[PDB]
């Protein structure tokens, strides 16, 4: 009859109020029947659910239903709720009547928030996960009820205030996560919902030093909803995130045994930061996370960070990619008095990953931005009178070499050879001068590194060695992308001249670190989602770890597929391996390099037996000898 | 037979209480050095609160040699580096050596604060 | 349920070892809670509600994927949501081992409901097994406890659905047909004595399909046993001359333990044995003769009054009036003449019914060779009467 609408002209209300008397008495029966005066079955519940469905089919009765939910009566049993039980018993027809008419069920529910906070939270949460459940064809009531329970957020306000029960703060956090997950990415602009008064809640729950670390780990999952903000609000959010970091994070590194009740909290909060950052490709989240990461010798979770960055760069939205790149770049390039170690860490283990995994298929953006800002600092001249600024210039130069290495290793040849825009901004502006101008300028300034002598240099030796190594790696990368058809790889990377103390291999190899060399080395996965919603190469041993073995081996294999002996790489390394007057370490290094590139030296066997054999057979090797190297 | 069967709160606590000494001093020296290495203003207020706490505990625990040695070390560090902001925030409040009688305790006004703190070229075009 | 019904180097056991857990959750229960401080009833009811929920929401329907199959189960044997389908399957076996028992008083109120919606789904999802399997589980639980001493609404439901499924079953193939037969022959039927002429083809197809699928033989045996021991002994009689004669074909290395046994016996055989349920066909024959004598000699003579020859004579007659297919097998010098006809029947029925892969392959190769032989032989002998015998087997093959 109700489907035919003939429910009232076949069953009326008397000369009474506009409410339906029949519905009122049926609903009273269903409310106080399951109450004791008990027993329960499945067919009884099927009836009673049909009975209250009938009761709601009459007319409004919604405010009466809500008053029943918040009715604070107590039913004794050895005395639990008496008003929640009516809800949890049915919990589905109830909530599909509350979602039958919005803006009044929610209003009448939240009005008594301070009185029945348990009940109002329970019913609002049930309405929420009810509406989340039916979004496939009805992702309309979800948005409306989320926005509507936001429009009254100033009513449910005592929950998140200070000195509240530190169970309703996380309760409202769970409710609020639910609300944001329902609606679209809308609650940030022009006060779509209650912009000011809802942020004040997020900022306050992530601000005060009276909450916990797991509570805010729950909180820092709102971040992917709130990283698309702008100047004022985003600056305030970044402020409060920064006080979070300073106030609750370990100062530089672990300094926590794995198991103490700080390390586990720290790892939880950090991994939640990290997966949030992997959701929202938000620059300043990279600022914070790299900042904390690249501040120790090696973070405990290095592989997590690196996989996260691999995801971050691999996303699309190329403007956001370039924003992440420029953000970490400017974090390194800036003149902040940061430690040399930390500053070079910023490029080593943060932005090289981002550059390796996505820059662009035919990128210009980042490299075009930095061409005539990093070339000029590579051309800068040192001042060996102060330790600090000299060290920082070394680190920045090293980093620029590494970044150029990454582009030249990834960027295809043409958009750095041809008459281009990516290139034409070191000389004379973007005019058509000659082509390949920065190729040759970078070649000069790189070959001038790792070949500059170190006679009078006795201040920062290991750092300068790393400088030379990075410069030489950059050189190898650019030369693999210079014209690279004739004997180009020989003039540079090889063929130096000791007339004025040009020494490639002597300078990048250590020569005083004594190697040890030990002897040997769906419609049911959906119901997963609704429960989710309503709950919350080689052996890298000691001389493959020299930051030049892998590049040199790749370069050698490349030269193999590019054209007695060959002029100065077969023959110059031949003559630096042969005579036992070259320092030991260069000779060990070249033995390692020829081992790893064995396939190259198969045609050249008759030349390549004497020096390896006399290196194995000689007695110069320290300890009991280079035994696994033998 | 008879012989075989018959974080900040933890750091605040560390600054407050410590069974030993001069190891907490060393660790806080390292902490403030790394804090001054970075340039977050919250770390700057962290450093100023730390030095205030160190001065308070030095006064309340009969010790001045540590206070003046620390002050000399930080003065030299700010002089030799680019920590102008740290020195500015220090002089905003004012931290100076004991000015009573250059000793443990006295009842003399502070005057030290004012008196001390008022070939290859051819290889290119072969392409 | 939703998980351990969804689980289809690292090893993943799927559901077969969750089972004892769930059985102790409800049945082996008084022997584990006694050390603590009922739950059996609550957990059984929760398990049944949950399984009803999952059946309610799984979209077990099927879709056709890119001839014209008359088999209603067809290429359509491909669900829309295969994860749901595998979930239902894990569900059916999980319930099958959770619900043969623990019904001492627990399944007492669930029979009518559980049935009613299994019939409702299985009527709009007809060609989906496991529905039938849950029906057989619930009817056998309604049989262990009595529940059928005349409620009557579910009685009429079972009668009508048994008739409908028994008529629809005559189309179903192996797994579906097996589930339907195990359902039908699990009705109490000492309560449905009526219209027994429609439940006999479902017992002779569960006998004929035995000899290869032993549990179907077992259900057929329990069926016939109950029909004999409880149905009235005047209506069960006319339906013996066509229920026994389909029961006649039934009556036709160096491991760790070995090394431990060889090397004496000192605690090694103990641990090796400590490290270590399809019914056996021999026991099936044993029970066939056991109840065959247990049913007397008055009833018994119907095992071999089929007709004493009906269609095995078609296998016991000369396929042709006069022999053809004379094949001179070439030796060095003599080349004697064999006849391929004589062993053509045995070869052509070894090809079809072999139950041995190597023998089947050999027999199929011979039929291939002989077919080519016999189509060659008439090219250069009126011989169609053996085509008439051998094409109805080329099409079957």
């Amino acid at each position: 009859l109700h489907r035919a609408g003939l429910l009232h002209n076949i069953l009326p209300s008397q000369s009474t109020d506009l409410h339906h008397s029949v519905g009122t008495e049926l609903l009273s029966l269903v409310y106080k029947g399951i109450a004791p005066g008990p027993s329960l079955d499945l067919s009884c519940k099927q009836l009673a659910s049909g009975l209250l469905e009938l009761a709601f089919a009459f007319g409004g009765l919604c405010e009466r239903l809500v008053s029943l939910l918040l009715n604070p009566a107590v039913l004794s049993t050895a005395h639990f709720s008496h008003g929640e039980y009516f809800y949890s018993l049915f919990s589905e027809t109830i909530n599909t009547e509350l979602l039958k008419n919005l803006d009044l069920a929610v209003l009448e529910l939240m009005q008594s928030s301070v009185d029945n906070t348990k009940m109002v939270s329970a019913v609002l949460n049930g309405m929420l996960d009810q509406s989340f459940r039916e979004r496939a064809n009805q992702k309309h009531q979800g948005l409306k009820l989320a926005t509507t329970i936001l429009q009254h957020w100033k009513k449910c306000d005592s929950w998140w205030a200070k000195d509240s029960p530190l169970e309703t703060k996380m309760a409202v956090l769970a409710l609020l996560a639910k609300i944001l997950q329902i609606d679209s990415s809308v609650s940030f602009n022009t006060s779509h919902g209650s912009f000011p008064e809802v942020f004040t809640t997020y900022i306050s729950l992530l601000a005060d030093t009276k909450l916990d670390l797991h509570l805010k780990g729950q909180a820092v999952t709102l971040l992917p909803f709130f990283t698309s903000l702008t100047g004022g609000s985003l600056e305030e959010l970044r402020r409060v995130l920064e006080q979070l970091i300073v106030a609750h994070f370990p100062m530089q590194s672990r300094e926590f045994p794995p198991g103490t009740p700080r390390f586990n909290n720290y790892v939880d909060c950090m991994k939640k930061f990290l997966d949030a950052l992997e959701l929202s490709q938000s620059p300043m989240l990279l600022e914070l996370m790299t900042e904390v990461l690249c501040r120790e010798q090696q973070h405990v979770m290095e592989e997590l960070f690196q996989s996260s960055f691999r995801r971050i760069a691999r996303r699309g939205s190329c403007v956001t990619q370039v924003g992440l790149l420029e953000s970490v770049y400017e974090m390194f390039r800036k003149d902040d008095p940061r430690l040399s170690f930390t500053r070079q860490s910023f490029v080593d283990r943060s932005l090289l990953t981002l550059l390796w995994h996505c820059s662009l298929d035919a990128l210009r953006e980042f490299f075009s931005t930095i061409v005539v800002d990093a070339i000029d600092v590579l051309k800068s001249r040192f001042t060996k009178l102060n330790e600090s600024t000299f060290d920082t210039q070394i680190t920045k130069k090293m980093g620029y070499y590494k970044i150029l290495d990454v582009m030249y290793s990834r960027l295809p040849k043409d958009d750095v050879h041809a008459k281009e825009s990516k290139i034409n901004q070191v000389f004379h502006g973007s005019c058509i001068t000659e082509g390949n101008e920065l190729t040759k300028t970078l070649i000069k300034l790189c070959y001038d590194a790792f070949t500059e002598n170190m006679a009078g240099e006795n201040q920062l030796l290991e750092r300068r060695r790393l400088y030379h190594c990075a410069a030489y790696n950059c050189a190898i990368s650019v030369i693999c992308c210079v014209f690279n058809e004739l004997k180009f790889y020989q003039g540079f990377l090889f063929s130096e001249k000791p007339e004025k103390n040009l020494l490639i291999f002597e300078n990048l190899i250590d020569l005083k670190r004594r190697y040890n060399f030990p002897v040997e080395v769906s419609t049911l996965s959906e119901e997963m989602s609704q429960f989710d919603f309503s709950t919350g190469e080689l052996e890298m041993d000691e001389l493959n770890r020299h930051e030049c073995m892998a590049p040199l081996t790749a370069l050698v294999k490349h030269m193999h597929r590019s054209l007695r002996d060959l002029p100065s790489w077969m023959k110059f390394l031949h003559g630096k391996l042969g005579n036992p007057i070259v320092p030991l370490n260069i000779r060990l290094f070249l033995a390692k390099l020829v081992i790893n590139t064995e396939e190259v030296f198969r045609p050249y066997a008759k030349h390549w037996l004497s020096p390896l054999l006399q290196l194995a057979a000689s007695e110069n090797n320290g300890g009991e000898g280079i035994h696994y190297m033998v | 037979a008879q012989e075989i069967f018959q974080a900040e709160n933890f750091r605040v606590l560390v600054k407050q209480k410590k069974a030993s000494f001069e190891e907490a001093s060393n660790q806080l020296i390292n902490h403030i050095e790394q804090f001054l290495d970075t340039n977050e203003t919250p770390y700057f207020m962290k450093s100023i609160d730390c030095i205030r706490a160190f001065r308070e505990e030095a006064i309340k625990f009969s010790e001045e040699q540590r206070f003046n040695n620390f002050l000399k070390a930080l003065q030299e560090k700010v002089e030799i580096k680019q920590l102008n902001h740290f020195w500015e925030i220090v002089v905003q409040d004012g931290i100076t050596l004991i000015t009573k009688e250059e000793a443990s305790g006295s009842s003399v006004t502070a005057e030290e604060a004012k008196k001390f703190l008022a070939d290859v070229d051819d290889l290119l075009d072969m392409i | 349920l939703i998980r351990i019904c969804s689980k289809p180097k690292w090893k993943v056991p799927t559901y077969k070892d969750y089972v004892d857990l769930f059985r102790h959750l409800l049945s082996s229960d008084q022997m584990m809670d006694s050390i603590l401080a009922s739950l059996n009833h609550l957990l059984y009811d929760e398990f049944v509600k949950s399984v009803l929920k999952i059946v309610e929401k799984l979209d077990l329907t099927l879709e056709i994927q890119t001839m014209i199959p008359t088999s209603d189960p067809a290429a359509n044997l491909h669900p829309a949501k295969p994860k749901d389908f595998s979930a239902f399957i894990n569900l059916v076996e999980f319930c099958r081992e959770i619900l043969p028992e623990k019904q001492a008083e627990f399944f007492e109120p669930w029979v009518y409901s559980f049935s009613y919606e299994l019939i409702l789904q299985s009527t709009r999802l007809p060609l989906i097994s496991g529905f039938y399997k849950l029906l057989s589980i619930t009817v056998r639980n309604a049989k262990k406890i009595k529940y059928f001493e005349g409620k009557y609404s579910c009685f009429a439901l079972f009668v009508k659905f048994g008739k409908e499924v028994a008529v629809k079953m005559k189309q179903y193939k192996d797994e579906l047909l097996a589930s339907c037969l195990t359902f039908l022959l699990s009705l109490p039927h000492n309560i449905i004595e009526l219209d027994v002429r429609a439940y006999v083809p479902a017992l002779q197809m569960a006998f004929k399909l035995g000899l290869s699928y032993t549990p179907l033989a077992e259900v057929g045996l329990n069926a016939l046993e109950e029909w004999s021991i409880y149905i009235d002994r005047h209506v069960m009689q006319p339906y013996y001359k066509d229920i026994l004669p389909c029961l006649d074909g039934y009556l036709k290395e160096v491991s760790a333990l070995s090394r431990a046994a060889q090397k004496g016996f000192n605690k090694v055989v103990l641990k090796h044995l400590k490290k270590t349920e399809a019914i056996s066909l021999e026991e099936i024959r044993i029970r066939v003769v056991q109840m065959l004598g247990s049913l007397g000699g008055q009833i018994n003579k119907n095992l071999l009054t089929v007709t004493s020859s009906d269609e095995m004579m078609k296998s016991y007659v000369a396929w042709d009036r006069e022999k053809r297919l004379s094949f001179a097998v070439p030796f060095r010098e003599m080349k004697p003449v064999i006849f391929l006809d004589v062993f053509l029947p045995r070869v052509t029925e070894l090809a079809l019914t072999a139950s041995d892969r190597q023998t089947k392959v050999a027999a199929c190769e011979l039929l291939h060779s002989m077919v080519m032989f016999m189509l060659g032989k008439a090219t250069q002998p009126p011989m169609y009467q053996l085509y008439k015998r051998t094409f109805p087997v080329l099409l079957r093959l």
